[PDB]
């Protein structure tokens, strides 16, 4: 994908509607992972 | 996935301010047979 056929796919990524999740993160001192669990009604698991 | 729980009851006992202190030296005894069944087990099952 060169440069003048990949903007229309952005504008289609963009136009099509998305969920997200957001983070406000800071130094910790070791690198390390980051673990995302979707917790459901049913007790909760 | 999904948690199954049952209520099983209330067990109350008196303390005091100045009381001497103790221990139960034996255990004690409470029925619990309600809801075991409730949960859908039998009375040698497994549960916590």
């Amino acid at each position: 994908w060169t440069i003048p056929q990949l903007e229309e796919v952005l504008k289609r990524q963009r136009a099509q509607d998305r969920l997200f999740a957001g983070f406000l993160l800071h130094n910790i001192g070791t690198s390390a992972d980051v673990q995302l669990f979707i917790c459901v009604a049913t007790e909760r698991n | 996935s999904h948690s199954h729980c049952e209520f099983a009851g209330d067990i109350f006992i008196l303390g005091g301010a100045n009381e001497m202190p103790w221990e139960f030296n034996l255990p004690y005894h409470f029925d619990i047979s309600k809801a075991v069944e409730h949960l859908g087990k039998k009375l040698n099952g497994d549960y916590v």
